[PDB]
């Protein structure tokens, strides 16, 4: 099946118009980090990272079905999209 | 006591060979490397002495990001390197076979590892995740800067009573519970197109019993129950204490990584 | 000492006697001569 997931900011950083997103279980952090720097405007060499529960990080290879089933919340993974690290 | 079984999980080494890939044509053959691997480690993290062993008998332009791989299968930098032999080349004949490469650089197998840094974030990264599922990120978080180099500087200097100098606050729980809130595992298996399992478990029962490696396994992994369970190179027994295991049998990262091979001959 | 505790420090003793002492003097040595 699918999971939502709701992007969310942390300045400075272009805006998600589209914020809530049905997405794969099977798609893995990366190709989401691709799908935003398309909207964001942002290349290759610039880099963007997501977080989870607003603390860590996760790995690139790691698929969001996972982490929805362990970080999940009513029903959808709220995730943390910044053009520098938030959380150490 | 249980700190004896810390040490040895620490120390656990892996004899590897690791041989230049090379033809039946080239100038000269090189001479294969052999290297005790620390299986709490990672490969792009204790292999710079092999690869300023194959540097040498290379052209500067012909080096670039070095990789591994075993029997044609790339080798995950970011994977533990006790976790890829138990799965992958456990049941051969050691020492570990690693095949050394240069170019043809596996993209959509392997994640680059351009510096150390990057191991470090991937390492801070997979413990703050272990800590999310026991303390809710409530102990990793408020700890200082200066605390999480120190976990990661032992780790790289095979440190054992540095680094768990540290590593001991995010094994402790409040005294009102009897365990963490979440025990940070992942099931792997080379059949199963899934990459592992990570699924939310609690390590106490309702009545307040202590869950086992048998429960654990029979909620998330009942398909496997003819197969080995290896940890750490070792096959525990089912009726192991669940959260002792995460305590003491988990990697430096935290986490519970746990393997499911077919049995041997 | 329970049961399943004395298995794992065995095992894992057994572990380090099948690999990683049956290797580190002939790495060592092998080392030396390179
Ligand atoms: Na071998």
């Amino acid at each position: 099946k699918k999971i939502d997931i709701l992007l969310k900011a942390v300045g400075d950083t272009p805006i998600m118009k589209t914020k809530k997103w049905a997405v794969e279980r099977t798609r893995t952090i990366q190709g989401l980090i691709d799908f935003i720097k398309k909207f964001l405007k942002l290349v290759a060499s610039e880099q963007l990272f997501i977080y989870v529960n607003q603390s860590f990080a996760p790995s690139p290879d790691q698929e969001v079905g996972t982490l929805y089933e362990c970080f999940g919340s009513d029903g959808k993974l709220v995730l943390h999209y910044c053009k520098s690290q938030a959380w150490g | 006591d249980d700190k004896d079984v810390l040490r040895d999980v620490w120390f656990g080494r892996i004899p590897t060979c690791f041989t230049l890939y090379q033809d039946e044509i080239t100038e000269r053959e090189a001479e294969p490397y052999y290297l005790l691997l620390p299986r709490v480690s990672y490969l792009t993290l204790v292999t710079d002495k092999v690869k300023k062993h194959f540097q040498k008998v290379m052209r500067q332009e012909d080096i670039s990001e070095i990789w591994f791989e075993y029997e044609g299968t790339p080798l995950k930098w970011h994977y533990p390197i006790g976790l890829l032999f138990d799965l992958l080349a456990s049941s051969s004949a050691l020492p570990w076979n690693i095949t050394v490469h240069f170019k043809s650089f596996p993209e959509k197998d392997l994640l680059h590892c351009p510096s150390k840094d990057a191991i470090e974030a991937h390492f801070m990264s997979c413990m703050k995740e272990a800590d999310a599922l026991k303390h809710k990120s409530q102990v990793i978080n408020e700890m200082q800067k200066k605390d999480h180099k120190q976990l990661w500087m032992g780790l790289q200097n095979d440190r054992f009573d540095q680094f768990w100098a540290i590593n001991r606050k995010l094994m402790e729980y409040p005294a009102e519970e009897n365990g963490f809130r979440y025990i940070p595992f992942r099931i792997y298996q080379t059949t199963t197109e899934r990459p592992f399992i990570q699924k939310l478990f609690r390590p106490v029962a309702a009545d307040g019993q202590l869950h086992t490696l048998g429960d654990l396994l029979k909620e998330v992994c009942p398909s496997a129950i003819k197969n080995q369970v290896m940890i750490h190179g070792i096959e525990p027994m089912l009726e192991t204490p669940l959260q002792w295991l995460s305590e003491h049998l988990s990697y430096p990262d935290n986490f519970l990584h746990i393997s499911i091979i077919p049995q041997p001959t | 000492m329970p049961r399943w505790k004395r298995h794992i420090s065995e095992q894992l003793r057994r572990r380090d006697r099948l690999q990683r002492q049956a290797f580190e003097e002939i790495i060592l040595q092998y080392n030396k001569l390179l």
